[PDB]
C-alpha cells in the first residue's frame, strides 16, 4: 500500500509498473500485421511529416536477418536498445547454429531479455510492444507480439497502439478463411481503418517468405485506396 | 542531494557551495601586459598565529601562480592533485605545462566531483595564472566546473564592490608595479583598516617565472604605496 | 469560470517592447525639461519588457539624480533593474 | 514505532525487536520434544499436513552418522542451515578424519548465523534447531534460536504450545536420566499428546521419532518402526 | 635479423634552411619481394613527415597509433605540434613496450612551425631519442649511408644540392645493398612548397 | 512492512504472502496420482480467435518421463523449466541415469525461494509436477516459498477452494486413469467460464509402460464429448 | 534553519555545514584543559587529569602520546578518536622513516593527518573523528614548534596555543600575557603554563594532576616529568 | 528525539547516541565484577538460571582467550563469543609474528579499535558488550582492564559491569585490595556478588567464579570451585 | 509525488528527468543551422558579454571535432567537456579502426546511446545537454542533426534551440527556403532570425558568433569566421531593413 | 518586519512603485556614533574606551 518501486506486490496482488508502462505503448502510435499464406505484410501509420525535414531515419519497421521482420510501439529508444541487441542476438545463434534463425528463438529472447529487465533492481521497464513477422520452416508465416511484462504470444492478426481495439475489431469483422491479391488487399483495408486513414501517412512493407523487404511507394497506395472506394461505391 | 533536478531551477548544491565561496576571504588578482598580479587578505584571528607556517599565495610550476578566496583543507587537496597532475604532463610531453591545459584538467577534476552523488563539491574558487609562451593569462574557475579569463578580478568579500573599484581604476595597459599598486588599493577598499606586512600576502608572475614576494619587499611597498 | 461558454475571449497583456518602449521613452520624457537630445533607444532596450508606465519611473529616478540627462536614466534604471545582478553562476 | 524496521538500529530500550520477531516466527512451527537418557538421545517432532489427501510435511531430518536434527520455522533456512551443517560435518570428516563433537559445531553455527543478525542485508534464520549427537562423553542436547544463543539442556521442547511440554519435562526430568530406550521414547510422546488439544489423537502418520544411540547410528522411523512405540499406552485422563 | 625480415632504409638529412628525407620503395617477406609503392613515409601535420623501418607491421601499427595520438593533440589545443613534442611522444609510446617491444627505428624530419628552422631526429626501438645536425639513418644497412653520408655532407646546402647528394647517397647504398631496393622515394620540404620526386633506380 | 528483508511483529511473510496471493489470479489447473499414472488439466483461458492455442504454454516437458503445468506469472516460470531441463541433463551426464522428480523439486526449491538483491524478487508460480521414477508414478506440489510436499491429487490457481473440495468428494487411492481423467474435466467445466471444447483443455497422462508422449492431442476430443 | 536536520554533510543554506561544527564541541564533552607555550629554545605541554577513583590506576590515565623520539603530543575530546589518530600518526610517521630516510619534520605529520581528517570529512558515512591534537617538536633550522590540529583538517601553529573546554578565557590570558617582550628562559615557560592553567581552572592543587610535556634544544628526546620535579616547579612558583 | 538513527550522524548538541543505547543496552546484563590481588585477578559473575530449563554448565560468560587471558563478558552473548574469537585471533598474530605472549596494552589497544571501527560508519552497529581482561606476567605482575560499548579502553583495581555497577563498587573500594593474596579475594568476590540482589527481582543465580595469577604459574582457569567450597559456607554467615 | 529519481515512471507513464533536463536547455543559448548545398553554417549567441574578458580561444560554443565535423551546444555547460571529449575520443577510435573518417550517423547514435546509458540506469543525472553537428560524407554530402536528452536525435534541415528560439523556428518555417544553396542567403536569413529573436539592439557583432563548413576540393575546411565580415554582414542586413522601410 | 520577500509582487511594479527605497542595513560609522549615544546612556564618566568595541 505505498507507491515504488517494480519489486513491491500491491495489497491485493498486482505490479502496478508493469501495467503502467503498457499505458506509453497504449498511447502510441498504430502499427498492424497480418500473415497471408505465402506472402507476410505489416505497416505503421502516423508518418506525421514536419514538413522540413528527411524521414528515412525515423523508420518504424527494420530487420535482423533476411527472414525476420520488426515493429514496435511505445517509446523508440528501448525499440532501438531492443533492436541493436536483437541483431547481436540472431547473429549469434548464426553463430552457433547454422540455420536461418527461427522467429521463436527470438521472441523467447526478446521476452527473456525484456522480463530479466524488469526482475532486477531498479531498472525501468522497456515501454514497447514488437511484432516480429517471419517464416522460416518450411515457408510457415508466424508473427508473435511481445509485451512489457514479457510474453511472447502468437497470433495470427494484430493491432497496437492508439485504438487498438477498434483496429483489431475491424481485423474480427473481416479475418476470412477464404491469395497475395487479398493480403493485399486485407493490407490496405486495415490501413483504410486505420485512426485516421488521411492517406499519405500510411507507410506499409510486406515480405513475400523468400524475398526480402520492400517499401512500397505511395501511388500503388492510392490506386489500393481507389479500389477500396470504388468497392464501397460496389457495395451500394 | 545531487542526482536530481529541481523542478525548474539550477543545482543547489552547487549554488550553496558558491554561496560558502562568496562568504570567504577576499582576493584580487590583475592581469597586466608583462605580469600577473595575485594578491589575498590574510587575517589572523589572534595575535598569536605565525605568518611562515600557512601560505595562500602557492606555486603549481616555476611559473604558473595560483589563490583561491574559499578553504583551505580542500584547496590543498586540489593543490596536490593539480601539482601530480603538472607532472605527469611533464613526464609525457618534457615541457611545462600549458595553463589552458591546467585549467581543462582541473576542471575535469572539479566536475568529476559535482558528478553524483555522495560526496560535495569543493568550497573553492580558484584564480590561476601563468606566463605561456610569451603571454601571460588569467583564468579564473569555480566549484560547478566552469572556468572563464580575467584581465582583473576579485572574489571574496565584497567582490561586487571591488570590482566596481577595478571596473573604474583598472584599464588595459599596466605594468606589474603598477597592477600591485591598484591590486593592494582594491584590496584595501574592502580590508580591516590595520593593513601590515603580514596581513597581506603577495605573489608576481614575471616572464622571468614566478616570484612569490618576501615580507621584506611586501613591508617596503605597502609602507603607504599612495 | 474559465468554461469560455462564461466569458469568451480571455486576453492576456503582453508589455511593451523595444518599439512600444521606445515610444513610450519618448512619451515619458516629453513634458520634463530633460538635457534634450538624448538616446532612449537603449533606454528601451534596457527595459526588458518594463510593465509599461515603468519609462515614468525612470524618469523619476532619473531626475531625482539632477536633483535630465541621458545619464540620468541611466543611473534611474540602474537602481531599478540591479536585480537581476550577480553573475558567477553563467 | 519507526525505529522499529531493521536489524541495525538499536531500540530506545535497547531491545531490537527484529531478534523478538524472529522469535515469535519461531514459536508458530510444529511442536517437537528432545531428551535425553545417560546413553541415548531421543527427539521426536510432530507432522501436519496443507490437506487431508496430501503426504505430512517431514521434521526430522538426516545430518551424519551419529548428528540429526529436528526443526520448526522456516524451510529454506532450516536446509540452508542443513547443507551447511553437512559441508561443515564433510569438512572435518575430510580433513580430521573423525567424527565431529557437537559443540563446536553449534559454535560453528552461532557464528554463523551472527553475520545476517549484524549486518545490514540478510535477515534473522527462522530456525528451531534441536540437535542430538555423541562426542566422546555421551549424548548432547541442544538447541538453537534466531539470536544464536545456543543452550544446552537436559531436555527441551520448542514449537507451538511446548510450554505443557515444559511441564511435564520438569516434572520428569528427574527421572529421565536411568531408563532405557523405550520408555523413554513414550515419555516423549507423553510429552506430544500434551503438545496437542484435548479432542484429537495423536496417529501413525502424523508422528516422528528419531533416536541416536551411543552404539547405534543415527536413524528416522515413520510409522513401522513406529507402530511397536505407539503400543504400551493408556488413555489421557478424561 | 627481425630488423631483415623485410628490409628497410631511411634517410633524413638537414640542409641550411630546408630538410631532405628519403626511403626505399621494396616490399617482401626475407628473400621473396612483392611490391614496389609500400609507403613508408607519413604526413604528420604540415612541414613535416616521420620515417618508418623495420618489421612492416610495427611500421603501420605505430603509424596509425601515432596518428590518434596526434589528432588528439591537435584537437585538444588549436595550435600545431612542436617535432620536440611529437619525439617526446613517439619516446614514450615505444617506452610503454618496454618488455613488449616494437621492432622499428623511427626517423622524424619536420621543419619549426614559426620559423623555418629544419629538424631531424631518430629513435631507437626502446624510445632513446638523438637529435643530430648533418643526417639520421635507419633500417638494415647502416655503415652504408654513414659512409656515404660522411662522405658527402657539407653544413651550408641549397636544397638543388641537397637534392643530389641523398639522391647519389641512397642510390649507392641502396644498390650495395641486398635486402632493401626497388626504387627510391624522396620528400624534399621547405617553408614555401613541398617536393616529392621517385629516382630511376637499379630494380635488380 | 515494505521489504524482503524485514519480519512482521505476528507471524507475516509479507515478500511471500504477497506472493502467494498473486497465485491465486491465474488460471487453473488440475493433476491427480493414480498407481496407474499420473494425469493432469489445465484451462488456457483463450481470449481471442487469432490467439493461436497451441502456442500457450502450460505443460511442458522436463523429461522422457517428468511433466510440468505452471502458474500466474509466466517468465518466472520460463526461468524455472529453462534450469529444471538443464539440471536433469546434468544428473544424466554424471549417473547416466533419471533424476527422480523428487530430487527435481528439490533441485528446483534449492532457488525456488533463495530471492537477494544484495549479498532477486522472491519469484511468482505455483508448480505441478508429475513424473515416474522407480516407486511408480508421483505427484508433486510447490510454492513459490520453496515449502514442497507431495499431493495425491493438487488443485491451484483460481477457484482452487471449490476446486479441492469436489475434488475430495469424489477422489480415493484405488481410483483408475479414465475415471480421473473424466472426474477431472467435470471439476474444470464446473470451474470454467466457457463452453468445453477441442481448443479450451489440455491433458498430460505419463504412464509407466507409456513413458513418452505425456500428452493427448484431439482423441482429447473424443474424451469430452463422452461426458 | 534546519530545516534540513543537518544529518549528512551537505551545504545548507547560508552558507555553513552543520556537522563538523557539531564536532568541534565533540572535544568540549571531554571535560579536560591543555595548553602550549613556545618562547624560547623550549616548549611546554601541560593538561590536567580528572580521576575521582582510588581503585582507578594513575600510569595508563596519561594523555601525553609520544609520537616519535623527538614529538610528543596531548589529546582531548572523546579518548578513542584520540587514540586511534594517535596511531595513525605513529603509523604515518613510521611510513615516513621508512620512505625518506630520516626523522619527519612535525609540520608534515600535521599535514598528513589533517588530509586524513579532510578524506574522512570529504567523503561521508563515516564520523568525522571528533578530537583534538596538540603536537610539539624540535627542528633543526627553525627551532622548537607548536601545532595544533582541527578535527575538521584545518591545521595551523603557532606561541601559546590552547585546546579543550576553556580555553576562549585561556586565550583571553594569553594575548594578556604573551604581549610583553620578555625572554622565556624555560621556567619563566614552566611557571607561565601553571599559571595560566592555574587561573583559568583557579584551583591552586596538587603535584599528581596536572601532566607536563616538555622538550627543549638541549636534549631534543620527548620527556615526561615527574612528581618530584613537578612539586619542584609548583613550589618555585609558590611566592 | 530529533535524529538518532544512523550511527555516522551526530547531534544539536554532538554526542551519538546510538552510542548511548547500546551503552545502556549492557545494563540490564547480568552482573559482572572483577579485581586484581598484589599475585593474580579474579573474575566472577552472578549468572542466573531462567527458571528450571538450563544444565548449569551451559554458556559460560567466563571464556577463555589466550592462555593467560580470558574474558568476562556482560550483554548480547553472541556478540560477545565473536568479540571472543576476534581476540583469539589477534592473540594468534601476535604469537605466530612475534614468538612470546601478548601484552594486555597492546591487545586492549586492538581490540578497542575494533569496537571503535564498527561504532563509526553507518552500516554497521556498535557492538552490545562490556567485558573484563585480566593478565598476569612474571616480568610485568597483575593487569585488570576494561572496555565499555564505545571502545574507551583503560585500567582499573576493581570494576563492575551489570545492574549494580555502582552498588558493588560501593563496597569493593573498601577491600585492603594490596595487601591480600587472591586466594583471599576468592571468598572476596563470592561474598560481594553474593551481596548482591539474593532473591528480590528474580528467583535463583549461581556463582562462577574464573582465576589467574602466580598461582597458578600463569595460567588462567576457571576454580575448581567446590575445592574449598568458598561461597555457600560463608554465603550463609554473610546474612548476619 | 512521484519525484524521487529519475527511475522509474510517472503514472501515466512520462519522465521527470527528460522533461525538465528539457526544461534545463530551455534557458540557455540560442544556435541554429540552416539548408545549404556545397555548405553549411552555424548561429551562436554569446553567453557572459562583459567587457572584462579575453575571447582568446576563438570558440565557445563551436566545437570543431573531427577535421570535417564541428558542434555547437546548449544547456549545461561543463558536462559538454565530458562529452565532447568522449565524442572526440569515439570518432579517433573509429578512424584509428579503419583509417576512414566517421560517416556521423554512428558518430551521432554512439553519443546518444552515451547519454541514454545515463537515462536508463539509477542513480544518475541525465545529461541535459542538447547539441548541433555539421558535417559531410562520403554517403549524403552536407547533414544536419539534433541530439536530445531522451537519445533520440532527429535530421533536420532546420533546427530548434530552447525558449529564445521558438519563434525563430516560427520564422524558419514561414521563410522556409529550398533550392537556395547561397551561404550568402543563409547568412542574411540566420541575421535575420537572431536579430528579430536575440534582444540584442542593433545587432552588436560581439554578442554573435557565426561558424561555417564548406567543401574545398579534398579538405573540407571549417571557416569560424571572424568580426570584420560579420560586421559588413549586419550592415547589408541594415541595408535590407532600409529596403523593408522603402515601403513608407 | 523581519521579511520582506514575501511582498514586492504588485508593490513593486510600474504605476504602484513610484518612490519605495528600501532601507536594510546600512554600512559602518553607525556603530561609532551609536556607541558615542548609547555610551552617553550610561555614565562613561571622562576616559573610557570606545573603538575596541566598534
Amino acid at each position: 500500500s505505498y507507491d515504488r518501486a517494480i519489486t513491491v506486490f500491491s495489497p491485493d496482488g498486482h505490479l502496478f509498473q508493469v501495467e503502467y508502462a503498457q499505458e506509453a505503448v497504449k498511447k502510441g502510435s498504430t502499427a498492424v500485421g497480418v500473415r497471408g499464406r505465402d506472402i507476410v505484410v505489416l505497416g505503421v501509420e502516423k508518418k506525421s511529416v514536419a514538413k522540413l525535414q528527411d524521414e528515412r531515419t525515423v523508420r518504424k519497421i527494420c530487420a535482423l536477418d533476411d527472414n525476420v521482420c520488426m515493429a514496435f510501439a511505445g517509446l523508440t529508444a528501448d525499440a532501438r536498445i531492443v533492436i541493436n541487441r536483437a541483431r547481436v542476438e540472431c547473429q549469434s545463434h548464426r553463430l552457433t547454429v547454422e540455420d536461418p534463425v527461427t522467429v521463436e528463438y527470438i521472441t523467447r529472447y526478446i521476452a527473456s531479455l525484456k522480463q530479466r529487465y524488469t526482475q532486477s533492481n531498479g531498472r525501468r521497464p522497456f515501454g514497447i510492444s514488437a511484432l516480429i513477422v517471419g517464416f522460416d520452416f518450411d515457408g510457415t508465416p508466424r508473427l508473435y507480439q511481445t509485451d512489457p511484462s514479457g510474453t511472447y504470444h502468437a497470433w495470427k492478426a494484430n493491432a497496437i497502439g492508439r485504438g487498438a481495439k477498434s483496429v483489431r475489431e475491424f481485423l474480427e469483422k473481416n479475418y476470412t478463411d477464404e491469395t497475395d491479391d487479398l493480403t493485399i488487399k486485407l493490407v490496405i483495408k486495415a490501413l483504410l481503418e486505420v485512426v485516421q486513414s488521411g492517406g499519405k501517412n500510411i507507410e506499409l512493407a510486406v515480405m513475400r517468405r523468400d524475398q526480402s523487404l520492400k517499401i512500397l511507394n505511395p501511388e500503388e497506395i492510392e490506386k489500393y485506396v481507389a479500389e477500396i472506394e470504388k468497392e464501397k461505391e460496389e457495395n451500394e | 542531494s545531487l542526482t536530481t533536478f529541481s523542478p525548474s531551477g539550477k543545482l543547489v548544491q552547487i549554488e550553496y557551495a558558491l554561496a560558502a565561496v562568496a562568504g570567504g576571504a577576499p582576493s584580487v588578482g590583475i592581469k597586466a601586459a608583462n605580469g600577473v598580479v595575485l594578491a589575498t587578505e590574510k587575517k589572523q584571528k589572534s595575535i598569536l598565529y605565525d605568518e611562515r607556517s600557512v601560505h595562500k599565495v602557492e606555486p603549481i610550476t616555476k611559473h604558473i601562480g595560483l589563490v583561491y578566496s574559499g578553504m583551505g583543507p580542500d584547496y590543498r587537496v586540489l593543490v596536490h592533485r593539480a601539482r601530480k597532475l603538472a607532472q605527469q604532463y611533464y613526464l609525457v610531453y618534457q615541457e611545462p605545462i600549458p595553463t589552458a591545459q591546467l585549467v581543462q584538467r582541473v576542471a575535469s577534476v572539479m566536475q568529476e566531483y559535482t558528478q553524483s552523488g555522495g560526496v560535495r563539491p569543493f568550497g573553492v574558487s580558484l584564480l590561476i595564472c601563468g606566463w605561456n609562451e610569451g603571454r601571460p593569462y588569467l583564468f579564473q574557475s569555480d566549484p560547478s566546473g566552469a572556468y572563464f579569463a580575467w584581465k582583473a578580478t576579485a572574489m571574496g568579500k565584497n567582490y561586487v564592490n571591488g570590482k566596481t573599484f577595478l571596473e573604474k581604476r583598472y584599464n588595459e595597459d599596466l605594468e606589474l608595479e603598477d597592477a600591485i599598486h591598484t591590486a593592494i588599493l582594491t584590496l584595501k577598499e574592502s580590508f580591516e583598516g590595520q593593513m601590515t606586512e603580514d596581513n597581506i600576502e603577495v605573489g608576481i608572475c614575471n616572464e622571468a617565472g614566478f616570484r612569490r614576494l618576501t615580507p621584506t619587499e611586501v613591508k617596503d611597498y605597502l609602507a603607504a604605496i599612495a | 469560470l474559465l468554461r469560455p461558454g462564461r466569458i469568451d475571449r480571455k486576453i492576456e497583456f503582453p508589455p511593451p517592447n523595444e518599439e512600444a518602449r521606445l515610444d513610450i521613452l519618448k512619451i515619458h520624457s516629453r513634458k520634463m525639461n530633460l538635457t534634450r537630445g538624448i538616446n532612449l533607444r537603449k533606454i528601451a532596450e534596457l527595459m526588458p519588457g518594463a510593465s509599461g508606465a515603468e519609462v515614468k519611473g525612470v524618469c523619476t529616478e532619473a531626475g531625482m539624480y539632477a536633483l535630465v540627462t541621458q545619464e540620468d536614466f541611466e543611473m534611474a534604471v540602474a537602481k531599478v533593474m540591479q536585480k537581476d545582478s550577480e553573475k558567477n553562476m553563467s | 514505532n519507526q525505529y522499529d524496521n531493521d536489524v541495525t538500529v538499536w531500540s530506545p530500550q535497547g531491545r531490537i525487536h527484529q531478534i523478538e520477531y524472529a522469535m515469535e516466527a519461531v514459536k508458530q512451527g510444529s511442536a517437537t520434544v528432545g531428551l535425553k537418557s545417560k546413553t541415548h538421545a531421543v527427539l521426536v517432532a510432530l507432522k501436519r499436513a496443507q490437506s487431508e489427501l496430501a503426504a505430512h510435511q517431514k521434521k526430522i531430518l538426516h545430518v551424519d552418522n551419529h548428528i540429526g536434527i529436528s526443526i520448526a520455522g522456516l524451510t529454506a533456512d532450516a536446509r540452508l542451515l542443513c547443507n551447511f551443517m553437512r559441508q561443515e560435518c564433510l569438512d572435518s570428516r575430510f580433513v580430521f578424519d573423525r567424527p565431529l563433537p557437537v559443540s563446536r559445531l553449534v559454535s560453528l553455527i552461532g557464528s554463523k548465523t551472527q553475520i545476517p543478525t549484524q549486518r545490514y542485508g540478510r535477515r534473522p534464520y527462522g530456525v528451531g534447531l534441536l540437535i542430538a549427537g555423541y562426542d566422546d562423553m555421551g549424548p548432547h542436547i541442544f538447541q538453537t534460536c534466531p539470536s544464536a544463543n545456543y543452550f544446552d539442556c537436559r531436555a527441551m521442547s520448542i514449537g507451538a504450545r511446548s510450554q505443557s511440554a515444559r511441564t511435564y519435562l520438569e516434572r520428569h526430568m528427574s527421572e529421565f536420566m536411568e531408563c532405557n530406550l523405550n520408555e523413554l521414547v513414550k515419555h516423549g510422546l507423553r510429552a506430544l499428546r500434551e503438545t496437542l488439544p484435548a479432542e484429537q489423537d495423536l496417529t501413525t502418520k502424523n508422528v516422528s521419532i528419531g533416536i541416536v544411540g551411543k552404539d547405534l547410528e543415527f536413524t528416522i522411523y515413520d510409522d513401522d518402526d513406529v507402530s511397536p512405540f505407539l503400543e504400551g499406552l493408556e488413555e489421557r485422563p478424561q | 635479423s627481425i630488423m631483415s625480415y623485410n628490409g628497410g632504409a631511411v634517410m633524413a638529412m638537414k640542409g641550411k634552411n630546408c630538410v631532405a628525407i628519403a626511403a626505399d620503395r621494396r616490399f617482401g617477406i626475407q628473400a621473396q619481394m612483392v611490391t614496389t609503392d609500400f609507403q613508408k613515409i607519413f604526413p604528420m601535420g604540415d612541414r613535416l613527415y616521420i620515417g618508418l623501418a623495420g618489421l612492416a607491421t610495427d611500421v603501420q601499427t605505430v603509424a596509425q597509433r601515432l596518428k590518434f595520438r596526434l589528432n588528439l593533440y591537435e584537437l585538444k589545443e588549436g595550435r600545431q605540434i612542436k617535432p620536440y613534442t611529437l619525439m617526446s611522444m613517439v619516446a614514450n609510446l615505444l617506452y610503454e613496450k618496454r618488455f613488449g617491444p616494437y621492432y622499428t627505428e623511427p626517423v622524424i624530419a619536420g621543419l619549426d612551425p614559426k620559423t623555418f628552422k629544419p629538424f631531424i631526429c631518430s629513435l631507437d626501438l626502446i624510445g632513446c631519442p638523438m637529435v643530430t645536425d648533418d643526417f639520421v639513418v635507419s633500417g638494415t644497412c647502416a655503415e652504408q649511408m654513414y659512409g656515404m653520408c660522411e662522405s658527402l655532407w657539407e653544413p651550408n646546402m641549397d636544397p638543388d644540392h641537397l637534392f643530389e647528394t641523398i639522391s647519389q647517397a641512397m642510390l649507392n647504398a641502396v644498390d650495395r645493398d641486398a635486402v632493401s631496393g626497388m626504387g627510391v622515394i624522396v620528400h624534399i620540404i621547405e617553408k614555401d612548397k613541398i617536393t616529392t620526386r621517385t629516382l630511376k633506380a637499379r630494380m635488380d | 512492512d515494505r521489504g524482503v528483508n524485514t519480519f512482521s511483529p505476528e507471524g507475516r511473510l509479507f515478500q511471500v504472502e504477497y506472493a502467494i496471493e498473486a497465485i491465486k489470479l491465474g488460471s487453473t489447473a488440475i493433476g491427480i496420482q493414480t498407481s496407474e499414472g499420473v494425469c493432469l488439466a489445465v484451462e488456457k483461458r483463450i481470449t481471442s480467435p487469432l490467439m493461436e492455442p497451441s502456442s500457450i504454454e502450460k505443460i511442458v516437458e522436463i523429461d522422457a518421463h517428468i511433466g510440468c503445468a505452471m502458474s500466474g506469472l509466466i517468465a518466472d516460470a520460463k526461468t524455472l523449466i529453462d534450469k529444471a531441463r538443464v539440471e536433469t541433463q546434468n544428473h544424466w551426464f554424471t549417473y547416466n541415469e533419471t533424476m527422480t522428480v523428487e530430487s527435481v523439486t528439490q533441485a528446483v526449491s534449492n532457488l525456488a525461494l533463495q530471492f537477494g538483491e544484495e549479498d532477486s524478487r522472491p519469484f511468482g508460480v505455483a508448480l505441478l509436477f508429475g513424473g515416474v521414477d522407480e516407486k511408480g508414478p508421483q505427484l508433486f506440489h510447490m510454492d513459490p516459498s520453496g515449502t514442497f510436499v507431495q499431493c495425491d491429487a493438487r488443485a491451484i490457481g483460481s477457484a482452487s477452494e471449490g476446486a479441492q473440495s469436489s475434488l475430495q468428494e469424489v477422489y480415493h487411492k484405488s481410483m483408475t486413469l479414465k475415471e480421473a481423467i473424466k472426474s477431472s474435466l467435470i471439476i474444470l467445466k464446473q470451474v470454467m467460464e466457457e463452453k468445453l471444447n477441442a481448443t479450451n483443455i489440455e491433458l498430460a497422462t505419463v504412464q509407466p509402460g507409456q513413458n513418452f508422449h505425456m500428452f493427448t492431442k484431439e482423441e482429447l476430443e473424443e474424451v469430452i464429448k463422452d461426458i | 534553519s534546519a530545516g534540513f536536520d543537518r544529518h549528512i554533510t551537505i551545504f545548507s543554506p547560508e552558507g555553513r555545514l552543520y556537522q563538523v561544527e557539531y564536532a568541534f564541541k565533540a572535544i568540549n564533552q571531554g571535560g579536560l584543559t591543555s595548553v602550549a607555550v613556545r618562547g624560547k629554545d623550549c616548549a611546554v605541554i601541560v593538561t590536567q587529569k580528572k580521576v575521582p577513583d582510588k581503585l582507578l590506576d594513575s600510569s595508563t590515565v596519561t594523555h601525553l602520546f609520544k609520537i616519535t623520539e623527538n614529538i610528543g603530543c596531548v589529546m582531548t575530546g572523546m579518548t578513542a578518536d584520540s587514540r586511534s589518530q594517535v596511531q595513525r600518526a605513529r603509523y604515518e610517521a613510521a611510513n615516513w622513516k621508512y620512505k625518506y630516510g630520516y626523522e619527519i619534520p612535525v609540520d608534515m605529520l600535521c599535514k598528513r593527518i589533517a588530509d586524513i581528517s579532510q578524506v574522512y570529512t570529504q567523503n561521508a558515512e563515516m564520523r568525522p573523528l571528533g578530537c583534538c591534537m596538540i603536537l610539539i617538536g624540535i627542528d633543526e633550522e627553525q627551532g622548537p614548534q607548536v601545532y595544533k590540529c582541527d578535527p575538521a583538517g584545518y591545521y595551523c601553529g603557532f606561541k601559546a596555543t590552547a585546546a579543550g573546554v576553556k580555553q576562549t578565557e585561556s586565550t583571553s590570558f594569553l594575548e594578556k600575557k604573551v604581549k610583553k617582550k620578555f625572554d622565556w628562559t624555560f621556567e619563566q615557560t614552566v611557571e607561565t603554563a601553571i599559571t595560566c592553567l592555574s587561573t583559568v581552572l583557579s584551583i591552586d592543587f596538587k603535584p599528581s594532576e596536572i601532566e607536563v610535556g616538555v622538550v627543549t634544544v638541549e636534549n631534543p628526546k620527548f620527556r615526561i616529568l615527574t612528581e618530584a620535579e613537578i612539586d619542584a616547579h609548583l613550589v618555585a612558583l609558590a611566592e | 528525539t530529533g535524529y538518532d538513527l544512523s550511527a555516522s550522524t551526530f547531534s544539536p548538541d554532538g554526542r551519538v547516541f546510538q552510542v548511548e543505547y547500546a551503552m545502556k543496552a549492557v545494563e540490564n546484563s547480568s552482573t559482572a565484577i572483577g579485581i586484581r590481588c598484589k599475585d593474580g585477578v579474579v573474575f566472577g559473575v552472578e549468572k542466573l538460571v531462567l527458571s528450571k530449563l538450563y544444565e548449569e554448565g551451559s554458556n559460560k560468560r567466563l571464556f577463555n582467550v589466550d592462555r593467560h587471558v580470558g574474558m568476562a563478558v556482560a550483554g548480547l552473548l553472541a556478540d560477545a563469543r565473536s568479540l571472543a574469537d576476534i581476540a583469539r585471533e589477534e592473540a594468534s598474530n601476535f604469537r605466530s609474528n612475534f614468538g612470546y605472549n601478548i601484552p594486555l596494552k597492546h591487545l586492549a589497544d586492538r581490540v578497542a579499535m575494533y569496537v571503535h571501527a564498527y561504532t563509526l560508519y553507518s552500516a554497521v552497529r556498535p557492538f552490545g558488550c562490556s567485558f573484563m581482561l585480566g593478565s598476569y606476567s612474571v616480568n610485568d605482575g597483575a593487569q585488570l582492564y576494561m572496555i565499555d560499548p564505545s571502545g574507551v579502553s583503560y585500567g582499573y583495581w576493581g570494576c563492575a559491569i551489570g545492574k549494580a555497577r555502582q552498588a558493588a563498587k560501593t563496597e569493593i573500594e573498601k577491600l585492603q585490595m594490596k595487601e591480600m593474596t587472591c586466594r583471599d579475594i576468592v571468598k572476596e568476590v563470592a561474598k560481594i556478588i553474593y551481596i548482591v540482589h539474593d532473591e528480590v527481582k528474580d528467583k535463583a543465580f549461581e556463582l562462577e567464579l574464573s582465576w589467574v595469577g602466580e598461582l597458578t604459574n600463569g595460567r588462567h582457569e576457571i576454580v575448581p570451585k567446590d575445592i574449598r567450597e568458598e561461597a555457600e559456607k560463608y554465603a550463609k554467615e554473610s546474612l548476619k | 509525488r512521484y519525484d524521487s529519481r529519475t527511475t522509474i515512471f510517472s503514472p501515466e507513464g512520462r519522465l521527470y528527468q527528460v522533461e525538465y533536463a528539457m526544461e534545463a536547455i530551455g534557458h540557455a543559448g540560442t544556435c541554429l543551422g540552416i539548408l545549404a548545398n556545397d555548405g553549411v553554417l552555424l548561429a551562436a549567441e554569446r553567453r557572459n558579454i562583459h567587457k572584462l574578458l579575453d575571447e582568446v580561444f576563438f570558440s565557445e560554443k563551436i566545437y570543431k571535432l573531427n577535421e570535417d565535423m564541428a558542434c555547437s551546444v546548449a544547456g549545461i555547460t561543463s558536462d559538454a567537456n565530458v562529452l565532447t571529449n568522449e565524442l572526440r575520443l569515439i570518432a579517433q577510435r573509429y578512424l584509428l579502426q579503419y583509417q576512414e573518417p566517421i560517416p556521423c550517423e554512428q558518430l551521432v547514435t554512439a553519443l546518444c546511446d552515451i547519454k541514454q546509458a545515463y537515462t536508463q540506469f539509477g542513480g544518475k543525472r541525465p545529461f541535459g545537454v542538447s547539441l548541433l553537428y555539421i558535417g559531410w560524407d562520403k554517403h549524403y554530402g552536407f547533414q544536419l542533426y539534433q541530439s536530445d536528452p531522451s537519445g533520440n536525435y532527429g535530421g533536420w534541415k532546420a533546427t530548434c534551440i530552447g525558449n529564445n528560439s521558438a519563434a525563430a523556428v516560427s520564422m524558419l518555417k514561414q521563410d522556409y527556403k529550398e533550392g537556395e544553396m547561397t551561404l550568402k542567403s543563409a547568412l542574411a536569413l540566420a541575421i535575420k532570425v537572431l536579430n528579430k529573436t536575440m534582444d540584442v539592439s542593433k545587432l552588436s557583432a560581439e554578442k554573435v558568433e557565426i561558424a561555417t563548413l564548406t567543401r574545398e576540393n579534398g579538405k573540407t575546411v571549417i571557416r569560424v569566421l571572424k568580426q570584420k565580415e560579420v560586421e559588413q554582414l549586419i550592415k547589408k542586413h541594415e541595408e535590407e531593413e532600409a529596403k523593408a522601410e522603402r515601403e513608407k | 518586519t523581519n521579511r520582506a520577500d514575501t511582498l514586492d509582487p504588485a508593490l513593486l511594479r510600474p504605476g504602484r512603485l513610484d518612490r519605495k527605497i528600501e532601507f536594510p542595513l546600512p554600512d559602518r560609522r553607525q556603530k561609532r556614533l551609536i556607541f558615542s549615544t548609547i555610551t552617553s546612556k550610561m555614565n562613561l564618566s571622562e576616559e573610557v574606551d570606545l573603538e575596541d568595541y566598534v
